[PDB]
């Protein structure tokens, strides 16, 4: 029959004229029924209905329709590990939010995907429902309850096939861990897919840096308890034979730079073959072939393995492709930081040719700034340009701000409380400011630094300090005197080499000593400083301005910051008070610390550490007593009680500020005192020397899964503090404090890890050669920050 | 911390103990399986008690008495930077004066049952996680890699391999090959059951028997895990998520299913079939259409141990130390036992009249009913 | 210290004689690459400026100026191997 | 507060109405969020959603106020009011361009990222050349000329960037960009001097002189 | 947050008024291709504080 | 033990 | 008139079918006696028939296979011949069997995609091992055997992949 009107009772979301033009009729033809059910099923095809009963009352079509409901609320219950946050973007990803038509067909794909999530996550027990609960006017309440269960934790990871190296050292590199000791911070035994591949990979470096060319994984099992609480990865490998690099022969594309490759793929006669060595010189080819301008140096390096005289032999296919030029580097997501803040770290010059390694030199110099959770890079084509590009660096910010506190203990600083406040990247102009703040056994610091990493483009670095300094000397083993410092700091760091880095800048420090204890050496210092107290009066005071230009040079080419095995730290920071000072002196010091690696695992190494330090006056006056240097406790001479080392304090007899019999006040005319005294107690030097030959071995009783993560190491070290100045002809009868002869010798066992609480360093040392006075304690340790 | 079960454990049952068990006798094996999920269990040959520890100790024991025969270490010390524990996983198997344990390093030791030397050692296709049955001059491993290579008994050399589809995720444990007239009928971790010649190791037929893969989800586990009983030309078969399928051993095909799963074996004794669910609900069905002649809910989500019968009288052991004695013709509780306290998690072994069983620290316990 | 400054096209100085008076925009650019800098002002001048500054090694810059005319056929070529 | 009553559509609508003229955006968001919820597509909710583009905007909700715009103009795209959405959309842009950590302060902030401005040109752009005649399309027209000068001052700061690195030819190509995007703007006056200064930095004379020419014209 | 809010008064109106570059003789300035072009259009609106962004009744 | 907390 | 019985994922299965199967079959349409269960209890088999119907179209759908209106003409020509009366004297009887063309067209077409999207996601799943060949060979030879292995593999493992495919997909009752 003739159709003329069609109802739509029901619709509250499709415009009735969407609703009709939807079906594929119009009015005036004629209906029958396969024409109903067509249109029916066209109808519910767009996607919008639950329920189409097309009824025929009288002679119009009256189309009762179900409208797909409108999602009133999206709730979560029971989500503990995860906050909605990332449930609500996870639904995004399907589509469904408040206000958004619940199909009630995804609803289970999209609780899949949120089972599959956890799943990932490791809460393989995770189960997820999505109830409905209807509301008026057509609208459902999505309640995703979720009972996450316990997430599941590697239980063991096994390697099938591994003679050559035990299973424990090769998961060692595994960042899937299936031992976490409370003791150590050696990561999660949580498991996720991604780590699993990663550390796949991290095998298949591990035996081709030995010379498996032949090794192979050959499976991978993963495996649940019933439970579904442990996992269990099974890497069955096959690792050949140790194969040895025969020669590299390199063929392709080169550009007429086949000389200097050939310069490049150079090998010792018949070496091990490394996979690690091999992609260095492949990554070598690619720099090479990006400074002559080529921006993607393909470098395909295969191995042809001869297993007959167990050679490999590297055909290093190079296809040095076209140049393309960078029209312009975009930044994206810098909505904080400034422009330049983001340029200043492009290796990549725009208007210049692309170098895939500048780029990448780039991206990561723009993770380092600490500005950015992620920094993704495209080198999007220009329009219409077979060799020019826009490499958009994508960078989404970071809060820069932050505030530490930490708790650290030491024998040498007792309890240090540490505090700070920092804004690495002040109104995103990349000027860090921050207050810090420091609290030891013997001294308060407070620090207010401001530094415009970028002074000048080339990366000169600017930076204001203002700090203040509380330091209790008695409370730092010292005889007794209170410093309290304060001042500015305006430092030029000047960068070099990437290793070296000078600075020079220009401080201003106000001295006020109180309390000083009667002492040959400080009244030998006052009296240098024109002013002549009395031996007695134990509550002296000393005020000085000085001005300093201090310089340094830090070369670091130490490969790893924590644990290094390999390269050198020196640090040359001098001192030299600069004309109009109340203190006229310099201060040179020089700390060296060289990582030699004895093995080929850097398992074995030997660290030669100095400490250099010579200060003295520029004539008539002296170097200032509080800045003298010290030796002794866990970081100059181990064994040691800190600061111990060198010369010790003869006082002058004088009446004790405090008098309490039986306590000896440091030797105060109070208690029984009548002439100048010893002490046990040590006042620094304007000169020291401390050395230390400490052998870095494997650690012995701990798993190789983590005993990479201990560092033991056997030390001994040298160290002789001495006052150049000491009045050796008029203090016949005290020790000559101004012998650099007098060196201390302790030799002991030191062990450090990252633990939980932080940088724990143990060491018991034995003092094997120590002088009178030299206090000695032989377990020293350091629960840093 | 903040992690808690999506199930509840159920809470250990009261029971009117109409007997008093008791440990007839414990003896230590240094440190046992720990808290890795092995299949290593002690044994029994004539009067003596095969017992392992996963760092590679194993122990002849008295089953009188309890008194260590020998105890050997199959771990090997290298040195004092790197130690190797033996990592064993296959429990312990004795058919012909000889000790069979499989490792995780992926090795089968036959050692000597009169001392204990290492008969032979072999290197096996990945971690002999099942139970090295002996069959036809073959000991029969189902190795974590996915393959069932059959050994000589003798030599210890792998007379033949089959590989088994592995599934990406599985769970942990293989299904220990059952024999049947010249014929292994192993579990896979793929949910089917295959029967393989054992003498040329080709297969008869592979019978899927999980049919519960959800898909999209790697937790559509069907790990046939339980070794497969052979009983009067019947198969019966228990996947997990799966069915517990009663095959024709000739043909492979269904004969019968049910909607339950477990990867924890199962008696299949006269006219029933007794096994624990993978949630830990001790059934007992019909050897003939899968009906339940009962059910036991009691000891739900505890994780249960494979059950034995014991004097007429299924024993579980849970991952408390708890020994259960559940009757046979209802289901109901006819004993309760503490027995140790790191657990119970390897299958307990009833023969000779002795009933043993291996904690999860090691110590081996033999009960009397 | 800085890094390398580079600008402009890479001039690898057997690209540049392969061109010569005659040439159109297309084979130019084919040649050379297309230009960084064009005459944005006058006629169709392309300025290939190979030009390296190294870490403190000094600057060097060779210009490659070729002024086409109205159809874009190369007509004068001024090549300045070196910065003045 | 933020528990709405369930009180009927028209109530609650009216105390949206009293709350945004009263100034308070939170509460006028969650009564006009409660009215969105609970009667989506039904009675006057093109008002409603509007309301809550207005009060997202007027609260800082940029996120939800861009949602808001991008699904009513997707719906609605033949809205009497739509000139208003898209001009809502150009301030919804403009707003997140001017955004500030935690100052705002004389930073002028014209080379950060210059997406959000090149957003809210192009949707001031659309309503004054669609709707030419609205009542917004003046200030639309303003809030043009203001964004044409942020994008020309961040391309005038990334070629004094490389002024200051160096970079000649990206200091030429920079300025070059400027005389063709921005060629009316006060940092493309700026920026001819950098042009000049790159083209004299690699002795490309025979330009600097242009760029003097340029400049000297317009001195 | 406190993030946007002084974008509700943006204070803007002092934005420099476009001045086409003079192109001197014997040279032309750079074709502009006008993506940043601003349409010559006068709304029925005012500017600035004056413009009224409450959405219009419906 | 340091406690870094990111604002 | 015509309602929706029930939902399949995307698609629906409407009245006019699941009547199709209910009158103008079922005691109609061929050997009328067929089944006499009665309607009421065969209900949700047919209801269950239809759904299954349309998941395997959906199926089909999701490959993006489609077939050439050749296989079509095939398949009448079979189902012709089949039944001992030519093509057009089929449709020209057709006409009064109450299926007219377009129903007839429509139903014979879903009736052979699902059919060929069955075959091929059954064949793939059904591994028959080199031994039992052999086996059923000497039961009673040289390929023949592999056809019965093939045909109870088929029996089996259809019902496994129709409880798999209703299980995985979204099938709710409208009616
Ligand atoms: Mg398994």
């Amino acid at each position: 029959f003739v159709v003329k009107d069609i109802h739509f009772e029901g619709l509250q979301r499709v415009a009735v004229g969407a609703a009709l033009l939807s079906m594929p009729v119009r009015t005036g033809d004629t209906v029958n029924d396969e024409d109903i059910s067509n249109t029916i099923r066209a109808l519910f095809a767009t996607g919008n209905f639950e329920d189409v009963c097309v009824l025929r009352d009288g002679d119009t079509l009256l189309v009762q329709v179900k409208e797909r409901p409108t999602i009133a609320s999206i709730t979560f219950s029971g989500n503990k590990s995860v906050k909605d946050d990332m449930l609500k973007q996870n639904l995004e990803a399907s589509g469904v939010r408040v206000g958004e038509s619940l199909d009630r067909t995804t609803i289970a794909d999209i609780e899949k995907g949120l089972e599959d999530f956890y799943y990932s996550v490791g809460k393989y027990s995770a189960s997820v429902k999505a109830v409905v609960t209807p509301l008026p006017r057509n609208r459902v309440d999505l309640k995703l309850v979720f009972q996450e269960g316990v997430s599941a934790e590697i239980q063991q990871i096994n390697i099938v096939g591994n003679h050559a190296f035990t299973t424990d050292e090769l998961i060692s590199h595994f960042q899937l861990r299936d031992e976490v000791p409370w003791w150590n911070v050696v990561g999660d035994r949580k498991y996720q897919k991604q780590k699993l591949a990663g550390d796949l990979e991290t095998l298949r470096s591990y035996y081709l840096d030995r010379g498996y060319a032949r090794f192979n994984i050959d499976s991978t099992q993963v495996s649940l308890t019933p439970d579904k609480k442990g996992i269990y990865v099974t890497v069955n490998i096959t690792e050949g034979d140790q194969y040895k690099l025969s020669g590299v022969e390199v063929s392709g594309n080169l550009a007429g730079h086949s000389a200097e490759i050939e310069q490049l793929t150079k090998i010792e006669p018949g070496e091990l073959y490394n996979g690690t060595k091999v992609t260095k010189m492949e990554d070598d080819i690619k720099k090479l072939l990006g400074r002559y301008g080529y921006a993607y140096p393909r470098v395909q390096s295969m191995p042809e393995i001869n297993d007959a005289d167990k050679t490999v032999k590297l055909r290093v296919n190079v296809d040095a492709g076209n140049r393309f030029y960078v029209r312009k580097i975009r930044f994206e997501g810098n909505d904080t930081s400034k422009d330049a803040v983001l340029r200043r770290e492009m290796r990549q010059m725009e208007g210049a040719w692309l170098g895939s390694d500048l780029v990448d030199q780039g991206k990561e110099r723009l993770n380092r700034l600490g500005f950015f959770e992620t920094v993704d890079t495209d080198t999007q084509r220009v329009p219409g340009s077979p060799d020019q590009v826009d490499v958009v660096y994508k960078v989404k910010e970071r809060n820069t701000g932050s505030f530490n506190f930490g708790i650290g203990y030491g024998t040498e600083s007792g309890v240090s409380f540490q505090a700070g406040v920092q804004q690495d990247n002040w109104l995103g102009t990349g000027y860090a400011v921050g207050i810090n703040g420091t609290k030891n056994d013997y001294q308060t610091y407070a620090e207010l630094s401001v530094t415009n990493p970028y002074f000048t483009v080339d990366g000169v670095s600017l930076g204001g300090r203002l700090f203040y300094n509380d330091f209790q000397a008695d409370d730092a083993d010292l005889s007794d005197y209170t410093n309290k410092s304060y001042g500015t700091d305006v430092t030029l760091g000047f960068p070099i080499n990437e290793y070296n880095s000078l600075r020079a800048g220009l401080g201003y420090v106000h001295n006020s000593l109180s309390n000083m204890q009667p002492q040959v050496a400080m009244w030998r210092y006052l009296y240098s400083m024109g002013e002549h107290p009395s031996t007695s009066d134990q509550d002296n005071s000393f005020k000085t301005d000085d001005f300093t230009f201090n310089y340094g040079w830090t070369y670091n080419k130490l490969d790893r910051g924590y644990f290094p095995t390999d390269g050198s730290r020196v640090n040359l920071t001098g001192k030299v008070t600069i004309p109009g000072s109340d203190n006229e002196y310099y201060k040179v010091t020089l700390d060296t610390a060289t990582y030699v690696p004895i093995d080929d695992d850097h398992k074995w190494v030997v660290l030669g550490r100095t400490r250099w330090g010579y200060g003295d006056g520029l004539g008539g006056k002296e170097m200032p007593f509080y800045e003298n240097f010290y030796a002794g406790g866990s970081s100059t001479v181990r064994g040691f009680q800190s600061n111990t080392i060198g010369p010790k304090a003869v006082y002058f007899p004088h009446q004790a500020s405090n008098y309490d019999p039986d306590y000896d006040y440091e030797c105060a005319t109070q208690d029984g005192a009548k002439d100048l005294c010893k002490s046990d107690d040590a006042v620094g030097g304007n000169a020291m020397a401390v050395a230390s030959l400490e052998f870095i071995t494997p650690t012995p009783f701990i798993s190789d899964k983590y005993a990479n993560s201990v560092r033991t190491s056997f030390f001994w070290d040298m160290g002789t503090v001495w006052d150049t100045n000491w009045d050796s002809s008029q203090y016949s009868g005290y020790p000559d404090y101004s012998d650099p002869s007098n060196i201390r010798m302790s030799a002991g066992i030191a062990l450090q890890w990252m633990s939980p609480l932080g940088p724990l360093v143990f060491s018991y040392a034995q003092p094997f050669k120590k002088y009178d006075g030299d206090k000695a304690e032989q377990f020293q340790f350091n629960i840093g920050k | 911390n903040s992690e808690e079960d999506v199930v509840k454990m159920s809470p250990l049952p009261t029971v009117e103990n109409q007997f008093t068990p008791t440990t007839a006798w414990s003896t230590s094996v240094g440190s046992g399986i720990g808290n890795f999920y092995s299949n290593l269990h002690p044994a029994l040959a004539d009067n003596v008690v095969y017992a392992a520890d996963r760092a590679g100790l194993v122990k002849a024991l008295n089953a009188d008495d309890g008194k260590e025969i020998w105890s050997v270490s199959l771990a090997e010390k290298d040195g004092w930077f790197s130690k190797e524990p033996a990592l064993l996983s296959g429990g312990v198997t004795v058919s012909g004066g000889h000790v069979y344990i499989g490792s995780e390093k992926a090795q089968v030791y036959a050692l000597n049952t009169s001392d204990g030397t290492v008969a032979w050692q072999t290197k096996v296709a990945g971690e002999a996680l099942s139970r090295p049955v002996v069959s036809d001059g073959l000991v029969l491993i189902h190795t974590s890699n996915g393959q069932l290579q059959a050994l000589n008994e003798a030599d210890g050399a792998v007379k033949w391999t089959v590989n088994l589809d592995m599934p990406s995720l599985s769970l942990r444990g293989e299904s220990a090959p059952t024999t049947a007239f010249g014929a292994a009928v192993v579990g896979g971790d793929n949910g089917r059951v295959s029967a393989v010649l054992m003498e040329q190791g080709q297969m008869i037929w592979q019978q899927r028997i999980s049919q519960a893969t959800g898909s999209t989800e790697i937790d559509r586990l069907s790990d046939v895990d339980t070794t497969p009983v052979v009983v009067n030309g019947v198969v019966f078969a228990l996947a997990y998520n799966g069915n517990l399928t009663a095959l024709d051993l000739r043909s492979g095909q269904i004969m019968w299913k049910r909607e339950l799963g477990s990867v924890n074996d199962f008696i299949v004794d006269g006219n029933r079939i007794y096994l624990v669910d993978q949630n830990d609900r001790v059934m007992a069905l019909t050897i003939d259409g899968g009906v339940t002649l009962w059910t036991q809910s009691d000891l739900l989500h505890r994780l249960l141990t494979s059950p034995v019968l014991y004097n007429g009288n299924l024993v579980v052991g849970d991952s408390e130390g708890y020994l259960h004695w559940i009757n046979v013709e209802d289901g109901r509780f006819v004993a309760q036992q503490k027995v140790d306290s790191s657990g119970f998690q390897t299958e307990p072994v009833a023969a000779d009249g002795k009933l043993l069983i291996q904690a999860k620290d090691g110590t081996v316990y033999s009960i009397t009913r | 210290y800085r890094p390398d400054i580079n600008q402009g096209n890479y001039l690898t100085a057997n690209d540049v004689s392969k061109i010569r008076v005659g040439m159109t925009q297309q084979q130019v650019a084919y040649a050379l690459g297309t230009p960084l800098m064009s005459d944005p002002f006058g006629t169709n001048t392309w300025f290939y400026v190979f030009r390296q500054q190294p870490g403190h090694e000094g600057v060097t810059q060779q210009t490659l100026t070729l002024t086409f005319n109205s159809s874009g056929v190369l007509t004068n070529i001024d090549n300045k191997p070196a910065l003045s | 507060k933020e528990e709405v009553p369930d009180n009927p559509p028209n109530e609650i609508y009216a105390t949206a109405q009293q709350k945004l003229q009263d100034g308070n955006w939170r509460q006028a968001i969650t009564q006009l969020e409660a009215l969105d919820n609970r009667y989506p597509f039904g009675p006057y909710s093109q008002q409603v959603q509007l309301d809550l583009i207005y009060a997202y905007y007027k609260n800082a909700d940029l996120p939800l106020a861009q949602a808001a715009i991008d699904r009513f103009i997707r719906l609605n795209p033949t809205h009497p009011n739509i000139d208003y959405v898209m001009y809502m959309r150009g301030l919804t842009n403009m707003a997140l361009d001017d955004s500030a950590l935690q100052g705002f302060f004389g930073v002028d902030r014209s080379d950060r990222d210059p997406q959000h401005a090149r957003a809210a040109f192009s949707d001031f752009s659309k309503l004054v050349r669609g709707y030419p005649n609205s009542q917004y399309t003046t200030d639309a027209t303003k809030r043009l000329v203001f964004l044409k000068d942020r994008l020309a001052k961040y391309e005038y700061s990334v070629a004094e960037y490389y002024t200051e690195r160096g970079a000649w030819v990206a200091v030429v190509n920079r300025v070059e960009g400027m005389l063709r995007d921005y060629p009316d703007t006060q940092a493309t006056r700026d920026a001819l001097p950098l042009m000049e200064n790159a083209y004299r930095q690699m002795q490309m004379n025979a330009q600097a002189e242009k760029v003097a020419k340029i400049i000297a014209a317009n001195s | 947050r406190y993030k946007r809010q002084v974008s509700g008064d943006e204070a803007y109106l002092e934005a420099a008024p476009l001045a086409e570059l003079h192109a001197p003789a014997g040279m032309i300035l750079p074709v502009t291709s006008g993506d940043y072009a601003i349409p010559v259009t006068n709304g029925s609106g005012a500017v600035g504080k004056a413009l009224d962004i409450r959405p219009p009744a419906q | 033990w340091n406690w870094t907390k990111r604002f | 008139v015509d309602c929706v019985a029930a939902v399949v994922n995307n698609g629906v299965v409407l009245e006019s079918d699941v009547d199709g199967l209910m009158q103008s079959v079922k005691l109609n349409a061929a050997q009328a006696r067929q089944q006499l269960p009665d309607d009421a209890t065969l209900r949700h088999q047919i209801m269950e028939r239809l759904i299954m119907d349309q998941i395997i179209l959906q199926m089909g759908q999701k490959m993006g296979v489609k077939i050439s209106d050749e296989q079509l003409d095939q398949a009448i020509a079979n189902i012709a011949k089949q039944n001992n009366m030519t093509l057009d004297q089929m449709r020209s009887r057709l006409a009064y069997d109450g299926l007219n063309y377009n129903t007839y067209r429509n139903q014979i077409r879903k009736e052979m995609i699902i059919s060929e999207v069955r075959n091929n996601e059954v064949r793939r799943r059904i591994t028959i091992l080199p031994q039992e060949v052999e086996s059923l060979a000497q039961q009673v030879q040289k390929d023949r055997a592999y056809r019965m292995l093939m045909n109870r593999k088929f029996s089996e493992e259809a019902a496994s992949w129709m409880q798999e495919q209703r299980a995985s997909a979204y099938v709710k009752i409208l009616s």
